């Protein structure tokens, strides 16, 4: 407490400022480059490009203006351009400058050169206890500030978590993120994490999220997603019925942990009751956790992707390249 | 599925639904497959999860894992639920005999017996269906206790894996098997019981104001004697306990050895030694039932002196209306009910479930085996300086190596001195201290000694995946399993039994190459694959799959043979717990080319059961006369006073029917002693029946079918038998006395009585059918539990290494399920009966009620005074009988094996020989002759190993033989069996020495002089040997004389046989269990002492039989001839 706390309110205080005060049309699409695409996503592209000026690499995001019209998503991406220009935390992707062009709508942010975690899972199938634990904690405290900033994320899925040379993760993709004070309403995500409350088409409270985390902790600690079907409808079906079969090599601390991460009573949800984060925070399955060392970054990583300059694209696909009145604050 | 879910509320209250199954099970055989599906509640898996998910929060929650305390927030409320209107059911009981004594005042009187009606019309009720809900309660907690601990069988290290006993996990297991699903039902009286005899105390209180604590105190101190007994009857069981211990092991030493004792004729023998054995056993058994008797008695004797010693004071001094003694005998009988019986019973309900309880929450608590951090990735498998201790003592001297993605080490030394260890150690089974041993996580193991899971071979080859048929058919064909499948019984589907017996060693090598060549794996540690198949067969499976297929991907096998070592990548020589040699192939094999060259219930069995001994007719007739006697004097007293405080006060002793009908202390013993006595004559003429059978028919009986006759049904015969069977009769004389009594106070009892006894007995008969069925049913789904659980332990490090562990959960749980469906169905008939009982005994009561009430003072007060409180003593009575019916399938068993039929010069002549194993099978011998020569020994030649035991034992008529036999001139048939055997001597390869004296030992009859006995052992060179021995000769052989030697035991036998001074010598297999010194001691032996004998020595090898003076060759169905070595070795061999 006491320091949380301060550390907190000041945060809150300084983002307050800067939703009050958000830019657009920082840069203009002359001092880029396009020497490959990073990646494509839902429904646009990313390309990997450097500073004209200084050198120094940066991603640049493109989105198709007709597809968001079409796609009846307008509003979705104003919001995570403002919170992406308001959000200020060590687990976030960093975006310098912003564009607005004719066509298509740009955007400058920091690169991570460890590549998507979800292909590291996949290769190497499964992790074991304290290098998923070591992972759940910089989820957590993420989650909790961005609690803290009266947000909701609501898409918490591993190929939206990218790695960085010193080995952290750092969290991408807010464009389903929503600054909501109370209860949502809105259908969307992903449907191997959608929170058994968002598939009963009911209002979503804070704690839709937690679902997400205690799904992506079976699946960093397991190997194959804790809830699983053939088709999105019986998958539904799979999720509502809430029955999980935990495997054989779990810990019984772990085994306690996700029954609780997972419970479909929202009453008895754990970090919803009385706490927050704080009964999570404190469970005996983090009890081996420097959190203040976790927040200054003075624990070594487990795990190091092979980084080979700033330039390198070895961890990252290879795949091809690439060659009014809606939008008035970009 | 379960009928439970779709049935009315009415009969979910009254049993309705459980009618069907009665009415098909009555008229035709139950199929297992008519068992009723189980409540969706009821799954192993449901409940599993379930205390799973609480005990692991108690795990997670506090640092006091208390088991118990996660039982509790699981079953509590329920348990309490019921628990409330168990005690509601009690209070109506306890409060009834209030409105009896307000009955007595006689109009008004018609509305207080409809109440009275009411009272056991709702008890009828309030208590049968929260008695079953308990029962479910225990069998849940059951079914979740047994998956909780197979769960948690399956994570445990080997380094306490291996120091617990076998034997530790079925006792524990099997000890609360039925214990816990019935020890519920008397678990609320240890709260229940204090609360009634308060209020109690109380309202007697409120009808004597003088005499409560008087009664109370007899009652309590009554109780801590009946107590105390319990400690004085466990000392003589424990001191029982042994000497049935050694008795038993002499019978089990016997039965093994039936044949040697039918040859040797000791059957009178051990006849003595076994009666002489049991004597003792005998008086302690009856010192034991003598106790119990008199603990039985007790209370039966109380209940006449619990209600005197409250009256007296009182009555002394105040003159007492009748109300207050039809009144206080009710209230005293129910407190004697409520404090003798069922509170101890609470309590050691209470004291065994705690303890229960905690054992099994220490269990659960053992060290645990830790998964590798694993299946991610890895280059070539890297171990840099292991060591670790087997157990101090490295198994590992630093050892090191890499070897590359494709490459074949192949480990080689001691067999289980290194390899084993080293293999354990890198599939991760053996923690190691030092060093770290990096793998790519994917390893499929292969033990030596292979383990086959019961089910088909496409089961115990699938391992739960799929059947890939290009692949299995590689792996068929590869390993040889191709020819096998050809030659197995469906050929692709041979469903084999457990255990894996028909099949033979080099199909169970295959089964495990095969096992091992099915999982996709980065290492295959293939740990001494080629150990159990043919040279040839070795070098095919090496061409096909290990050096062919197997060589593709990493493997690390380990073999001793020269030649496999040449195909390998590298070589790890390790001896004596260190490498020796190690490195390339090449490297390692100019290294030292020396060291390289030097390294390589009928009524008939119930009337034959009384019949077998003339007193129990006696003493049954005398216990009748006494009471046919007491009850005409009781009934005439009764009339006679019926129609001066003793007057009144005789009154107490025909109220309470219990002591006035209790059998007395000088007729209870008879009939205990008698039924002692006849359970010692049928156990001595069924052991002396089963030592003359014949051997064909105990050929048929497996040899475990025999000894369980001995070691629990005549122990079933001598202790819980006598004690059901004198409760039975003791229940059924009181209930009938008493309804006598009642009938013949008032005439017209009678016509409503004897319907009565008709449904009785239509429903007792109606229920036995069903109720016999479901319980053989439930027995025999009960093996395949202890089945699985034995080969899963078995196949433990398999099971691990493979990575299959849901599939043996999901098994084990199905077993389960297929168990508890059959024990629900029977705990929900018999609530079903129970409750029809109750309710027919309820309308008798209204009956006799509502007609005494309708038609004097002592009349009506001891017409209704007995007819209250017969209910308890009539359901006990049932009880007693349905148990009693339970247990007679032993004497059943017992009949069964009693009536069993017995099976009926030196030169000797054989014709017209046919022996069989059974009657009717392959003959043995096709009309072999043979003349012996006198004196002349003749080999046993021809058909070596082609089996010539079945020879040996029908040359003394020992297996189903005919034939004609001339021995000395005297044929067979005159001959007595016991007379003929003698003359003949046999050597058998196994020899049998009874656990005793050396004396005794070799002289079982004792019929010879001492001086003489040893003189002979001098005689036969065993005198040496013998004077090691502690004493002289009072050296007791235990442990089926273990301490001598193969050869000691061989020369024993033929001391033995020297002193019968047999005819004839048959030594068979001489040099096969001999040592060369014991070999060549034993022919001197024969050549000096044996010489006048005509001995036929019996050996696979020609040259060992040569120095036989005549050869008797052997052949299949013909015993051919070649009496001289000039023509046996051109044409019999060649
Ligand atoms: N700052 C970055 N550094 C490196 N790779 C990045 C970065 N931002 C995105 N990427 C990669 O580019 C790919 C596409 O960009 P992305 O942010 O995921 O758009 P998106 O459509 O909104 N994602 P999603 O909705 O989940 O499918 C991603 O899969 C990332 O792996
Ligand atoms: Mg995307
Ligand atoms: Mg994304």
């Amino acid at each position: 407490q006491e320091s949380v706390k301060e550390f907190l309110a000041k945060a809150k205080e300084d983002f307050l400022k800067k939703w009050e005060n958000p830019a657009q049309n920082t840069a203009h699409l002359d001092q880029f480059e396009r020497i490959k695409t990073l990646g494509t996503g839902s429904f646009g592209r990313v390309m990997l490009v450097k500073h004209m000026e200084t050198g120094n690499h940066y991603a640049m995001k493109i989105l198709d203006k007709q597809k968001v019209v079409k796609l009846k998503q307008i509003e979705h991406t104003l919001n995570e351009k403002r919170i992406l220009q308001a959000v200020n935390f060590p687990f976030l992707v960093k975006l310098e400058f912003s564009f607005k062009d004719n066509s298509n709508l740009y955007m400058v942010m920091e690169y991570v050169p460890g590549g998507e975690m979800f292909s590291h899972l996949r290769r190497i199938g499964r992790f074991s206890e304290p290098h998923a634990r070591f992972y759940a904690a910089q989820i957590v405290l993420t989650f909790e500030y961005l609690h803290s900033l009266d947000l909701i994320y609501r898409d918490l899925k591993p190929e939206n978590l990218l790695i960085d040379q010193q080995g952290y993760i750092q969290v991408t993709d807010f464009g389903f993120a929503k600054r909501v004070k109370g209860r949502t309403w809105t259908l969307c995500g992903t449907p191997e994490y959608l929170a058994p409350e968002i598939i009963l088409s009911k209002g979503y409270n804070k704690a839709v999220d937690w679902w997400a985390l205690g799904v992506l902790i079976y699946e960093m600690a397991a190997g194959y997603p804790p809830f699983f079907a053939d088709q999105p409808i019986q998958i539904y079906e799979k999720i509502v019925s809430g029955k999980v079969r935990f495997p054989s090599h779990f810990s019984s601390d772990l085994k306690d942990l996700l029954r609780n991460l997972l419970q479909v009573d929202l009453t008895k949800r754990f970090g919803n009751l009385k706490n927050g984060v704080n009964d999570i925070k404190n469970h005996k399955w983090f009890a081996t956790t420097d959190w203040i060392a976790i927040y200054q970054r003075k624990v070594e990583a487990p795990f190091i992707p092979k980084f080979k300059g700033p330039g390198d694209t070895s961890n990252f696909d290879d795949y091809e390249e690439e060659e009014g009145k809606e939008f008035s604050e970009f | 599925r379960s009928p439970l879910e779709k049935a009315s509320v009415v009969s979910k209250l009254f049993f309705s639904w459980t009618r069907p199954i009665l009415r098909k099970g009555y008229r035709q055989r139950l199929e297992l497959s008519d068992i009723y599906q189980i409540p969706s509640v009821d799954s192993a898996d449901n409940l599993s999860e379930k205390l799973e998910r609480e005990w692991d929060r108690e795990l997670a929650s506090k640092k006091n894992p208390k088991l118990i305390n996660a039982l509790r927030r699981c079953f509590f409320w329920r348990f309490m639920f019921y628990g409330i209107f168990l005690y509601l059911g009690e209070v109506t009981k306890a409060v009834q005999p209030l409105l009896l004594g307000r009955i007595i005042a006689s109009s008004i009187a018609i509305y207080l017996g409809i109440g009275l009606c009411l009272l056991f019309i709702v008890r009828t009720l309030l208590l049968h269906p929260a008695i079953f809900g308990l029962h479910h309660i225990g069998m849940q907690m059951r079914i979740a206790m047994f998956s909780l601990i197979y769960k948690k069988t399956l994570k445990l290290s080997s380094r306490v894996l291996d120091k617990i006993s076998i034997g530790q996990l079925v006792s524990l297991l099997s000890n609360n098997l039925n214990k816990f699903d019935e020890g519920l039902a008397l678990a609320h009286f240890v709260w229940i019981a204090p609360l009634q005899v308060a209020l109690l105390m109380g309202l007697i209180w409120e009808l004597l104001q003088a005499s409560a604590f008087c009664g109370l105190g007899f009652l309590i101190v009554l109780a801590l004697f009946q107590a105390g007994l319990g400690r004085m009857m466990m000392k003589y069981r424990d001191q029982r306990a042994g000497k049935i211990s050694e008795r038993l092991v002499i019978t089990s030493e016997m039965i093994e050895n039936i044949q040697s004792v039918k040859a040797y004729c000791w059957e009178e023998a051990m006849e003595k030694m076994i009666e002489n054995l049991r004597q003792t056993e005998l008086k302690l058994t009856r010192k034991a039932a003598y106790v119990r008797y008199f603990n039985s008695s007790a209370f039966f004797f109380s209940g006449f002196f619990v209600v005197f010693l409250s009256v007296l004071p009182y009555a002394l001094i105040k003159g007492i209306i009748l109300r207050k003694i039809f009144t206080t005998i009710s209230f005293c009988i129910v407190l004697r009910m409520a404090v003798t019986r069922q509170f101890p019973w609470a309590v050691q309900t209470w004291y065994d479930s705690l303890g229960a309880i905690n054992k099994i929450q220490d269990f659960l608590q053992k060290q645990e085996y830790k998964t590798l951090e694993y299946n991610l990735t890895t280059t070539e498998v890297v171990m840099e300086n292991v060591t670790a201790f087997w157990e101090g003592t490295p198994v590992l001297k630093d050892i090191n190596f890499k070897i590359e993605r494709g490459q074949l080490l192949a480990v080689a030394g001691s067999t289980g001195a290194g390899k084993t260890s080293l293999l354990m150690v890198i599939m991760g089974e053996l923690e190691p201290s030092e060093g770290k041993i990096k793998h790519s996580g994917r390893i499929s193991f292969c033990s030596q000694f292979s383990w086959i899971m019961p089910g088909t071979i496409k089961e115990n080859i699938i391992f739960g995946v799929s059947y890939d048929e290009y692949r299995y058919r590689s792996v068929i064909k590869a390993c040889q399993l191709e020819e096998d499948i050809s030659k197995f019984a469906e050929k692709d589907n041979i469903v084999l039994g457990e255990g894996g017996i028909t099949l033979s060693g080099g199909q169970r090598a295959r089964i495990s190459l095969a096992r091992a060549v099915y999982k996709d794996a980065d290492l295959y540690l293939l740990d001494s694959p080629f150990g159990y198949l043919d040279v040839l067969t070795e070098k095919e499976i090496f061409e096909s799959c290990v050096c062919k297929l197997m060589a593709n991907k990493t493997r690390i096998l380990v073999t001793s043979k020269m030649e496999h070592l040449k195909k390998a990548d590298k070589i790890l020589i390790l001896h004596e717990g260190s490498s020796y040699f190690y490195g390339t192939f090449s490297e390692l094999q100019n290294l030292q080319p020396d060291f390289s060259s030097k390294l390589m219930t009928t009524w008939n069995t119930y009337l034959r059961y009384i019949t077998v001994h003339k007193s129990l007719i006696f003493v049954l007739i005398w216990c009748l006369v006494i009471f046919l006697a007491e009850v005409a004097a009781s009934l005439v007293v009764l009339w006679l006073l019926g129609n001066t405080s003793s007057y009144y006060v005789f009154y107490i002793y025909v109220g309470v029917a219990d002591t006035l009908l209790a059998m007395g202390f000088f007729r209870g013993l008879p009939l205990v002693h008698t039924l002692i006595t006849v359970s010692k004559i049928l156990h001595h003429k069924m052991l002396h029946s089963v030592l003359q059978a014949p051997m064909s028919t105990l050929n048929t009986l497996k040899a475990g079918g025999i000894l369980n006759r001995f070691s629990k049904d005549i122990a079933i015969l001598d202790d819980l038998l006598p004690l059901t069977i004198f409760d039975f009769i003791q229940l059924l004389l009181i209930v009938i006395g008493a309804i006598a009594v009642v009938a013949v106070l008032q005439p017209y009892i009678f016509v409503a009585t004897v319907p009565v006894i008709v449904a009785f007995i239509m429903l007792r008969a109606y229920f036995l059918q069903t109720s016999q069925q479901l319980k053989q049913l439930e027995s025999e789904g009960r093996s395949p539990i202890f089945t699985h659980l034995v080969t899963s332990l078995k196949g433990l490090w398999t099971l691990r290494a493979f990575g299959r562990q849901p599939y043996f959960e999901t098994l084990f749980h199905k077993a389960l399920n297929l168990h508890t469906a059959n024990w629900f169905l029977y705990l929900s008939t018999l609530r079903w009966f129970q409750m029809r009982i109750e309710m027919i005994f309820v309308i008798f009561f209204i009956a006799v009620t509502f007609i005494s009430i309708l038609t004097g003072e002592g009349r009506v007060g001891i017409i209704l005074t007995l007819a209250m409180n017969i209910m308890s003593t009539l359901q006990w009575a049932v009880n007693s009988s349905i148990d009693v019916d339970s247990l007679m399938r032993s004497v059943s068993r017992v009949f069964k094996f009693i009536d069993m039929p017995t099976e009926g010069g030196g030169q000797m002549t054989v014709k017209d020989l046919t022996a069989k194993y059974t009657e009717g099978g392959n003959a043995i011998l096709e009309n072999i002759s043979f003349s012996i020569s006198p004196g002349q020994r003749v080999g046993l030649l021809g058909r070596t190993g082609s089996g010539k035991s079945t020879l040996l034992s029908a040359f003394l008529r020992l297996l189903n033989t005919e034939g004609e036999i001339q021995i000395d001139g005297v044929s067979w048939d005159s001959i007595t069996l016991q007379q003929w055997r003698k003359a003949f001597g046999v050597i058998p390869q196994k020899v049998f020495i009874f656990s005793g004296t050396f004396r005794k030992n070799l002289d079982p009859y004792e019929q010879w002089s001492d001086q003489e006995i040893w003189k002979v052992a001098d005689e036969v060179g065993l005198r040496s040997v013998i004077e090691q021995f502690p004493g002289k000769l009072d050296f007791v052989l235990v442990d089926g004389g273990c301490v001598l030697s193969h050869g000691h035991k061989q020369l024993m036998c033929l001391a033995r046989s020297v002193l019968s001074k047999a005819k004839i010598l048959l030594l068979d297999e001489p040099s096969a269990h001999l040592d060369p010194v014991t070999y060549q001691i034993i022919r001197r032996t024969l050549k000096q002492a044996f010489a006048d004998c005509t001995v036929i020595l019996c050996e696979h090898r020609i040259e060992a039989m040569l120095e036989c003076q005549q050869f008797l060759v052997i052949e299949e169905n013909k015993v051919r001839q070649y009496d001289s070595i000039q023509k046996l070795l051109n044409e019999r061999s060649l």
